[PDB]
RNA sequence: UGAACACUUUAAACGUUGGGUAAUAUUCGGAGGAUCGGUCAAAUGAGAAUAUUCCGGAUGGAAAGCCGAAGGCGAAAGCACCAACAUCAGAGUCACUAAAGCUUCAACGCGUAAGUUUGGGUAGCGAACCGGAUUAGAGACCCGGGUAGUCCAAACCGUCAACACAUUAUAGUAAUCUAUAACGCCUGGUGAUACG
């Protein structure tokens, strides 16, 4: 029961949607990259900006 | 008898108040009450005359003692409290009540 | 110990906003000595040059010549290098040529000099004494005069400082002998609030835990 | 995000319904997938200043704290929960970090 | 303490070793200061 | 732009009495600094780096171990903010 | 470090109380009032 | 004096009545604390919350 | 250089929702029987129906009184009840990116406060309208009540010692020390108002 409480703590359900959208923002950075952890190529830039404007 | 006093001094006018322990107020005494107006009201003698009057009134009231609660930052107010101590009508209490 | 100190100086010489070349002998000869790394309040060995009736001429080596009133100067500050106060027939015959123990209050005045006064502030002697003895509780009693009583203890004027002994570390007979001098023991002080805690030396130091 | 609530309570009622009031707030935060960390009161403290300009309730008021982890959606029901009941006067809800460094 | 730092150890262990290896002059100095204290008072 | 920046900084510190002239380097600034050191307009130059914001380990300019005179931009744009 | 947060949240999830015994936790917390005259510490 | 834990976020009466609250229902300003000014401003915020709170 | 990520650190940054307040004038009953208001000084009035006050109650919204300062955040105007939502921003560390950078002709937005259209009602603030005063007339300064507006929500206006009077940016050690990149503006004074 207490581990179920820990996994309901560590979920993204509980967070403020600033932090929820930031976690799915590094999900998007894992999607759009050409690469393992590229965070500054211009595709990463426009992916962040397009999602952000949505 | 037992009385409560509120003293307010403004540059134009100075006030010492004679009131009941309940705080219901029998009277308030002012430089204006002694009839001084404007600068004379500003003057120390006007507060002193009201203070002499308040002591005479407190005796007529039969309240030998009235607590005095001070109010205001004014100089004239200070003369008035002294005049009463010199006067000897005895305060039930002497204190500053300014809010 | 020499080479490691030199390489420590050179390693901290890196990460500066200039290239800073031809300035490391500066720090080497600084590190042997030439200035002590914290100055305000630190006592020195100073050299007396001449003594007048009032103002004594004492070396600084740091802004020239120091000036101290002689009525503060005793033979106690005459730091002999052997461990004894010097055998002199009088008590203020500070002959020029001795090493003197004086404190720099500031390194520079408005008026061209430093202060550099061991004031013989006996209260500051008790300040350094009792602060060091607060440290030295982990590693002899102090006299005080009891003056008046109030709630929780007795008022003790200890060596120019007025304290207040609590009820738990107080002796019983200090109630019935108010006014006389007797020795006490320091416990602690609170410098942010100016409260000084003492005990009677006959009252045993049962462990007050260091609430911090 | 864990939320402390140093909220007020009516001073001297028999405790048969203030405990039920906290049961209601516990039911409200019980929903929405979160729960209280600790419910620590302070017994009772007389207040510093009077409140309730209508009906003049007075000081000597009671104190309760909730400390609950909640997603942000539950706050509006909690706003109703603290707003509809006239047995409570003030409520302060503060965010606290994930180090669980609560009051 | 610093030459124990560049020797490789961390700061607090160096502070402890400096407490062991120079305390003798500290009790000599505190004896000297208590002597000056009895001299002044 | 780099020529005017070089000669502007020369004009700067001559009329301001600063005897050190410090530029954002390029191919031009390096080469023509070697020119004016060769003709003796100045007495010398070195690449320097604002060493306070060097990292835990960036590359750092060792003057002794490096040969004395750089001659290209890429050796002088390897590091950070020279 | 995420494992360490996992560890100290799993081992400190008893005082983090459970949904089923709300009522008994209320009755086991109302029994003793809590100090307020000086400052409360952490928890 | 500047022990952060129990003073940084904590609104209870003891620390503030010791070193932060003026006697006449008012507060102790910046000059009478000798503390880091941003941290002082945030605990002054905490105290000034606590002058809105039912305590003080 | 410019920008996005992970940490460290920032508060009067921004809009919305709920709650509070020293304090405010009006009012419901009671104490108390002639002063209050106010100014260098004088003058309509509150008041013989009860004034300043004082008790305790209601009202309803302004503004956030101390903190708090040659302090901060801002692009600027500006921004000073909390709590929460909320969207940023800015700085430092550590990593990505390899000119996407600079300026703004044109266009376009922000824009303190007044002013107008719409809806009401309103603690205090303070143009008219009447009343009195230094003086010969007094229309002002000052005493005296006080309406639109200041308050709210939506729109229009966009101009100003809106100043670092210090264009913006880069490069040097917070510039008015000054090389450059794009700019904007001036060309003796009085004469910028009238047309379009």
């Amino acid at each position: 029961s207490k581990p179920d409480l820990v996994e309901k703590l560590l979920s993204s359900d509980v967070l403020g949607k600033g932090e929820r959208r930031r976690y799915e923002r590094q999900a998007l950075i894992r999607e759009f990259q050409r690469h393992p952890a590229d965070t500054g190529s211009p595709q990463v830039m426009v992916a962040v900006w397009t999602h952000r404007v949505r | 008898l037992e009385g409560i006093v509120h003293i307010q001094n403004t540059l134009n006018n100075i006030i010492l108040t004679l009131t009941d322990k309940q705080g219901l107020i029998k009277t308030y005494t002012s430089a204006g009450v002694v009839g001084y107006k404007g600068s004379r009201k500003s003057q120390p003698v006007a507060a002193e005359k009201a203070a002499e009057e308040l002591a005479r009134r407190a005796l007529k009231l039969g309240y030998s003692s009235v607590q005095v609660r001070l109010k205001g930052a004014g100089s004239n107010k200070q003369y008035a409290v002294t005049s009463l101590a010199a006067a000897g009508l005895t305060i039930t209490s002497l204190a500053d009540v300014t809010p | 110990s020499d080479l490691d100190d030199v390489l420590c100086r050179h390693t901290l010489r890196l990460p500066k906003p200039a290239s800073t070349g031809q300035e490391a002998a500066l720090r080497l000869l600084s590190r042997f000595n030439g200035a002590l790394p914290s100055l305000r309040g630190q006592t020195i060995l100073a050299k007396v040059l001449s003594v007048d009736s009032e103002r004594v001429t004492v070396d600084t080596g740091y802004n020239g010549v120091a000036e101290v009133p002689r009525a503060d100067v005793s033979i106690a500050h005459v730091h002999t290098a052997d461990g004894a106060a010097p055998v002199r027939p009088t008590t203020s015959d500070v002959r020029p040529g001795d090493l003197l123990r004086l404190r720099v209050d500031a390194p520079y005045t408005p008026y061209g000099d430093m202060q550099l006064t061991a004031v013989r502030e006996e209260s500051e002697f008790k300040r350094r004494l009792a602060w060091g003895e607060l440290r030295r509780a982990m590693e002899q009693p102090v006299s005080g005069r009891v003056l008046n009583d109030c709630v929780g203890g007795f008022a003790v004027g200890v060596a120019g400082f007025v304290a207040f002994l609590p009820s738990a570390m107080a002796a019983r007979d200090t109630t019935q002998r108010v006014g006389s001098l007797q020795s006490f023991r320091i416990v602690a002080m609170d410098e942010a609030r100016r409260r000084i805690t003492l005990r009677d030396a006959g009252v045993a130091a049962a462990g007050f835990r260091r609430v911090g | 995000p864990l939320y402390e609530l140093l909220m007020l309570a009516k001073p001297s009622l028999p405790r048969a319904e203030m405990v039920a009031l906290i049961k209601g707030l516990g039911d409200l935060v019980y929903r929405n997938g979160g729960f209280v960390t600790s419910l620590k009161s302070f017994g009772d403290q007389h207040l510093a200043y009077d409140l309730r300009r209508p009906f003049e309730k007075y000081d000597r008021a009671h104190i309760w704290q909730m400390d609950f982890v909640s997603s942000v959606d539950a706050i509006k029901p909690l706003d109703h929960g603290l707003h509809v009941n006239n047995t409570v006067l003030r409520w302060v809800l503060v965010k606290r970090p994930m180090s669980d460094k609560s009051a | 303490q610093l030459q124990l730092m560049q020797a490789g150890a961390a700061r607090e262990q160096a502070f402890t070793q400096a407490e062991q290896e120079l305390a003798g002059r500290l009790q000599a100095l505190r004896s000297r200061l208590l002597g000056s204290a009895a001299t002044a008072l | 732009n780099n020529s005017c920046t070089f000669f502007g900084s020369i004009k700067r510190d001559v009329v301001n009495g600063v005897p050190f002239c410090l530029l954002r380097p390029s191919r031009l600034a390096l080469d023509m600094a070697k020119v004016v050191r060769n003709l003796g307009i100045v007495d010398g130059f070195e690449v320097v780096q604002r060493r306070s914001r060097l990292g835990a380990h960036d590359f750092v300019w060792l003057p002794e171990q490096q040969p004395q005179e750089p001659e290209h931009l890429y050796d002088t744009s390897l590091f950070r903010q020279r | 470090a995420r494992a360490a947060r996992y560890q100290r949240l799993l081992e400190a999830s008893r005082n983090w109380i459970r949904q089923e015994d709300l009522e008994a936790a209320i009755n086991r917390a109302l029994d003793n009032p809590e100090p307020f005259g000086f400052v409360t510490s952490l928890k | 004096v500047a022990e952060v834990l129990e003073k940084a976020d904590y609104k209870n009466v003891a620390f503030l009545t010791r070193w932060f609250l003026s006697p006449a229902g008012r507060l102790l300003p910046r000059r009478q604390t000798r503390l880091p000014v941003a941290v002082h401003k945030h605990v002054s915020r905490q105290v000034r919350l606590a002058r809105h709170m039912g305590l003080i």
